[PDB]
């Protein structure tokens, strides 16, 4: 991104699966396994 | 005056809120900007 | 500062001494004798 600098795009999803961890089954691993790096599980 | 209109371009990249929108809307253009820049630092 | 990320703050000043160049004696020396960085002029 441009807005800021890089500080909300990666925690804000982070937290937000962390929500989802908190509080679908497909769809909430599809959700974690598209976004660590590459290859992190 | 050909730098105070981009001016109104440039902050917009960014609470003094009543001192931006006098910046936005405005001889005075340096007291101003120094105020501005004393408040914000 | 730690507003959005050191680009308006020394770029505003700058053009705030260039619009002082294109249009005070002892005080339009001290806004640019004040901030170079420590010793440029």
């Amino acid at each position: 991104n441009r807005f800021v600098a890089d500080w909300v795009i990666e925690r804000i999803r982070w937290l937000l699966i962390e929500i989802l961890k908190a509080s679908e089954d497909q769809e909430y691993q599809r959700l974690i396994h598209s976004l660590s790096n590459v290859k992190n599980q | 005056d050909e730098y105070v209109q981009e001016l109104k371009g440039l902050i917009r990249k960014h609470e003094f809120g009543h001192q931006k929108v006098t910046f936005l809307s405005q001889s005075p253009l340096l007291t101003e900007g120094f105020k501005l820049l004393s408040s914000l630092v």
